[PDB]
């Protein structure tokens, strides 16, 4: 399924994922697309920072959802 | 929980800003929100219309005044 990750530049990247993918794995796919190390990525959805060990389906993230990426140092 | 606590941090931040700058358009407050996102990322999903609605609650509750296309705090 398809999800979107919007960065603070307004750049929107699109991701191929499955509901069972971890947040860790989503950040690995972001790294593949932008060269951003996973430890620097905060992913935001429904007013929360998403925990690496949990899955998309744990957060009820459906296809076409937008995550927001905010980086740290 | 996260969004809500950080929205409170943003409001405090904006009141100080308004106290010093006297007034602020919706658009400048939005630009301030987008910069603030780096400090509290739980606000990342808030868009311009949602910010407007948030500021309008404050206007209804008389914590902001709106006229001349800009927001102001009541004089203190």
């Amino acid at each position: 399924m398809q999800i979107f990750v919007k960065t603070l530049t307004g750049k929107t990247i699109t991701l191929e994922v499955e509901p069972s993918d971890t947040i860790e794995n989503v950040k690995a796919k972001i790294q593949d697309k932008e060269g951003i190390p996973p430890d620097q990525q905060r992913l935001i959805f429904a007013g929360k920072q998403l925990e690496d060990g949990r899955t998309l389906s744990d957060y009820n993230i459906q296809k076409e959802s937008t995550l927001h990426l905010v980086l740290r140092l | 929980d996260q969004k809500e606590e950080e929205l409170l941090l943003f409001w405090t931040y904006i009141q100080a800003m308004l106290t010093n700058l006297e007034s602020l358009s919706l658009d400048r407050i939005y630009n301030m929100l987008r910069m603030f996102v780096v400090t509290g990322p739980a606000l990342a999903e808030i868009d311009l219309q949602e910010l407007q609605g948030y500021l309008q609650k404050k206007v209804r509750d008389q914590q902001l005044v709106y006229s001349a296309g800009v927001y102001r705090l009541p004089k203190n």
